[PDB]
């Protein structure tokens, strides 16, 4: 799997 | 005279501009005040989420790892902690 998305705004 | 939650808002604002250097400074201050026991709606978990990511963007894999492990310990079902831990452990093997 790829890393999760970055923290949201 | 900036509250804990004010400092977190400052760090989030800096993060959203891609200023990870100042994200780290703001989030370290927030975390210091939370760990001292001050009240706030911001949680330790929220702080460690932004802090670990900004530290990583600055290139410090070992500290991002340590912060991510702390985040996971406090928030096992966190959206990102577990996946980031896996990825960071992978990058550790390239050493």
């Amino acid at each position: 799997p790829p890393p999760p998305p970055p923290p949201p705004p | 005279m900036l509250s804990v939650d004010d400092c977190f808002g400052m760090g989030r604002s800096a993060y959203n501009e891609g200023d990870y250097y100042h994200t780290v400074l703001w989030m370290e201050q927030v975390l210091k005040q939370l760990d001292a026991g001050e009240e706030a709606t911001t949680t330790k978990s929220q702080v460690l989420d932004y802090l670990s990511y900004a530290v990583f963007q600055l290139g410090d894999l070992h500290r991002a790892l340590e912060l991510t492990r702390r985040l996971l310990s406090l928030d096992p079902s966190h959206e990102r902690a577990g996946g980031n831990l896996r990825y960071f452990e992978q990058l550790l093997e390239e050493e």
